[PDB]
């Protein structure tokens, strides 16, 4: 998957967007450049052997919205190195860098029932203590959880489910 | 549900929805023109791609074909319904008879029996063949391997062992044709039908004709039938027509599966792939498998990885030499390289053990003299060294034997030799009881009585 | 008019980019100014994207990236016939004796 | 604003006439030593005869994700990228 080759570009675009105070636009800009990449006929062209420049200028034409001389030049760089199919992974990494820089985390919370909201006030206040970041909740109701709740944040998990605790107990043959 | 996304030789990549990706070793199915093709799943790549081997010809496959996900491994008929019929790797009937009256089907991928289940046995099994049960005798429930190069006698020897063992034995038998000649499958089938012994034998054939994927899996189809008869509590004979072809079909696909080459270009998994097959061919406290395997030796190189790995798996090993076979001594067994776990004074007893070690000592000493003799000639030897040579040459000739299956070649009638006659015979030669007979007297005579009658007419 | 540009030089192996609608066929001969002498290149492979890959028929030293490349549309062509007799030539059919030009009729 | 962007793209591709090859048809991408790499041929099948310009064939040996690998049944040296 493209993640490893997308990292160098994602940093440079975010760094540049910080200097020029344009991070929001750049996000909405990369969101278009990723989406044109997903179109079928455009995809065929990208898998083709068109020389970089001829590929780039035919891409840039479709990406009309792109800020000329900044967003459009970022395409020319990626076209020299044939990374254009990585654009969906150059985005999202840009969003990750942004969320780190804005000291903000999406955190997820999965339970047998819709949580009581008052509980979510406690959970968010706890997560803002566990991690020194503002925490957006987007919790879920799930049938698999017999009772209780899972808290998931980045790649750290705190299982509070009865499902997990039974299958944690069933372990001791 | 799936889509084909690459086709590289025998290997096909299929994409599935990420909620639905097939397990490893699942069977998939795809329509290829006017026939159905099965694919077996080997690896899960990322992103719902899955990499598979075609159980049939992959020519005419397009990209973008729709693939059906069967929820199970390759499963084959087992039990008495298979007896007397010829079946394919997929467990399909290949004789022109009707469908197989299966009651049960078993997945060809299985775990070996646990360490607690295994059983020991020391019951010596007799053979017709002077050199084999003298030099490398073997037990009921053990494994035998015939190692040799191209054209040395692996099949003819296995056909005598079938004739001798599998007709004085009373239980069922399984013969697995793995990457060998189709003519020899047809020749075998008939003489089984002409002898009316066919109804005790299940036959599975995956000959060289077939595409890689067939030659790879067909050995496991054969074991899975033999494991049903063993677990039923029977004593079973399993014959494998060439085990080397299983490893070679792994080599052919391994690069297309994206695995770095090892050693002499073999797959890196060679020892695990061989071991996971070999560990299933074991006798157990519930029931027994006696096994004979032919083992082709590429370029006669016994130090090649594929022979070298096979040697640790087996209880008796008989090694066939092109250098002997070009003398026309048959069976072309090398007694200085052939060996068995059963050549032990406790199981064989002392007379047999002493006779075998005497023969081994004289023939070794003859190898030590041959480099002197080649430059100097024999006249320079000592008068005891000349007696060692004069005996060793008689020993080499007396290891020769007429075979009932070989009558079509030599014309001469075959011989079955009791173990007692072999020990008595070789013990007499080494003691010098026969030092007055010519060498020609010993070549291709069944028993030592027959050497002295041949000597009267020279 | 030269239409290619050199894009790599790794010893004797020289890569040249052409416009996509103009790529040399295999074994076609190119030439370039290696300073003050013309150097011939023979085409070995067409790679993707208008890039072609060539072996230099002479010393590779002193080539820059970005030099212009003339695509002679034939293979290497050599003089033939009676005019060649008693003359020494190199692989390009150029006289290696000092004895002036070869009075060729055909190449 | 997603369904809009997708629609806009579809309109803009046409406005610029960028479009696929036909099935059963493709272009030579690279040429070396009698091996040929082809882009397109979304309906080619393993072991098919691919007709080249002139009156000659290549045999499809590999159907890669992005290309077909083929070997030329004759002289190859006149073939060129983009045929
Ligand atoms: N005991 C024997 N008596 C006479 N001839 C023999 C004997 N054993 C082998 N031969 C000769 O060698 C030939 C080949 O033997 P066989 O087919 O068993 O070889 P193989 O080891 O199976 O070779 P391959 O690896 O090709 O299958 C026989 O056809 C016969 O000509
Ligand atoms: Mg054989």
């Amino acid at each position: 998957e493209f993640i490893t080759v997308a990292r160098p570009y994602a940093k440079a675009a975010f760094d540049f967007a910080v200097e020029h105070q344009s991070v929001e636009r750049w996000q909405d800009m990369l969101a278009f450049a990723a989406e044109v990449t997903k179109n079928e006929q455009m995809a065929e062209l990208l898998s083709g052997a068109l020389a970089p420049e001829t590929l780039a200028e035919s891409f840039i034409a479709v990406a009309g919205e792109q800020l000329d001389e900044n967003g459009q030049n970022l395409i020319r760089v990626m076209a020299e190195n044939g990374r254009l199919n990585a654009l969906p992974d150059v985005l999202e990494q840009f969003i990750h860098l942004r969320a780190v820089s804005e000291a903000t985390a999406e955190v997820d919370v999965i339970s047998a029932a819709a949580l009581s909201e008052q509980q979510l006030a406690k959970i968010s206040a706890a997560m803002e203590k566990r991690l020194s970041r503002k925490v957006k909740l987007n919790a879920k109701i799930d049938k698999s959880v017999m009772a209780g709740v899972i808290i998931r944040a980045g790649d750290m998990v705190i299982d509070g489910s009865v499902r997990g605790r039974l299958e944690r107990l069933a372990d001791v043959l | 549900t799936g889509k084909i996304v690459q086709v590289i030789g025998a290997v096909v990549d299929v994409e599935f929805p990420q909620d639905a990706v097939p397990r490893v070793y699942d069977a998939l199915e795809v329509q290829n023109g006017n026939e159905r093709l099965v694919l077996e799943v080997q690896q899960q790549l990322g992103g719902g791609i899955v990499r598979t081997i075609a159980m049939g010809s992959s020519d005419g496959l397009r990209r973008g074909l729709d693939v059906k996900d069967l929820e199970h491994p390759i499963e084959v008929p087992v039990g008495k319904a298979t007896l007397g019929r010829i079946m394919n790797v997929l467990g399909e009937p290949v004789d022109m008879k009707g469908e197989i009256g299966e009651e049960e089907r078993w997945a060809i991928h299985r775990a070996a029996p646990s360490y607690e289940e295994l059983s020991n046995s020391q019951e010596l099994l007799e053979t017709g063949i002077k050199v084999i049960d003298l030099m490398a005798p073997f037990a009921k429930g053990g494994k035998v391997g015939l190692f040799g190069g191209a054209g040395v006698g692996k099949t003819v020897n296995m056909m005598e062992l079938i004739r001798n063992i599998a007709i004085e034995h009373s239980g069922y038998s399984v013969f697995a044709g793995v990457g060998e000649r189709t003519r020899e499958g047809n020749d075998f089938y008939h003489e089984m039908t002409d002898s009316n012994v066919i109804d005790k034998v299940s036959l599975v054939y995956g000959q060289m004709n077939e595409p890689p994927g067939n030659r790879l899996r067909v050995a496991l189809t054969g074991l899975t039938m033999a494991e049903k008869f063993r677990d039923e509590g029977r004593d079973v004979l399993l014959f494998v027509d060439n085990i080397y072809r299983y490893t070679l079909a792994g080599t052919e696909v391994s690069a297309l599966l994206g695995r770095m080459p090892s050693a002499v270009g073999y797959q890196p998994t060679l020892a695990e792939e061989m071991g996971v097959l070999q560990e299933r061919i074991t006798s157990t406290k519930t029931g027994s498998i006696t096994s004979v395997q032919a083992v082709y030796v590429p370029a006669d190189d016994l130090t090649d990885p594929s022979p070298a790995t096979t040697f640790a798996h087996l209880d008796a090993t008989v090694v066939l030499s092109r250098q002997i076979a070009s003398l026309g001594i048959y069976p072309a067994v090398d007694p200085l390289d052939s060996t068995s776990r059963q050549l032990d004074p406790l199981v064989v007893g002392q007379e047999h053990y002493d006779t075998a070690r005497g023969v081994q000592s004289i023939l070794q000493r003859y190898q030590e003299l041959k480099d002197i003799i080649a430059i100097l000639g024999m006249d320079e030897l000592s008068e005891e060294d000349k007696l060692v040579v004069a005996r060793a040459r008689k020993i080499q000739r007396f290891l020769s034997q007429p075979f009932f299956v070989a009558e079509v070649f030599t014309g001469s009638p075959g011989k079955y030799v009791s173990l007692k006659d072999t020990i008595r015979g070789f013990k007499g030669i080494m003691e010098g009881e026969y030092d007055h007979l010519p060498e020609q007297a010993f070549y291709m005579v069944g028993s030592i009585e027959e050497a002295v009658e041949k000597a009267k007419k020279l | 008019m030269a239409t290619g540009k050199i894009v790599q030089v790794i010893g004797a192996v020289v890569d040249v980019e052409f416009p996509q609608d103009a790529v040399p066929r295999v074994y076609d001969a190119l030439e370039v100014q290696n300073g003050n002498e013309r150097l011939v290149l023979e085409v070995q492979q067409q790679l993707g994207g208008g890039i072609v890959r060539t072996i230099a028929m002479g010393s590779s030293d002193g080539l820059r990236r970005g030099l212009d490349v003339k695509d002679l549309e034939h293979p290497i062509e050599v003089p033939v016939g009676k005019a060649t007799l008693g003359r020494i030539m190199n692989v390009l059919g150029e006289p290696v004796d000092m004895k002036g030009e070869i009075g060729e009729e055909e190449r | 604003n997603s369904t809009e962007i997708s629609e806009l793209i579809k309109q803009r591709i046409a406005q610029f006439n960028v479009v696929s090859e036909a099935h059963n048809e493709g272009t030579i991408v690279s040429v070396s030593d009698g091996v040929i790499r082809i882009h397109g041929l979304a309906d080619a099948m393993q072991g098919e005869m691919i007709s080249l310009p002139g009156n000659r064939y290549a045999i499809a040996l590999n159907l890669e994700r992005d290309s077909v690998g083929a070997v030329v049944m004759g002289p190859y040296a006149d073939l060129a990228e983009g045929m």
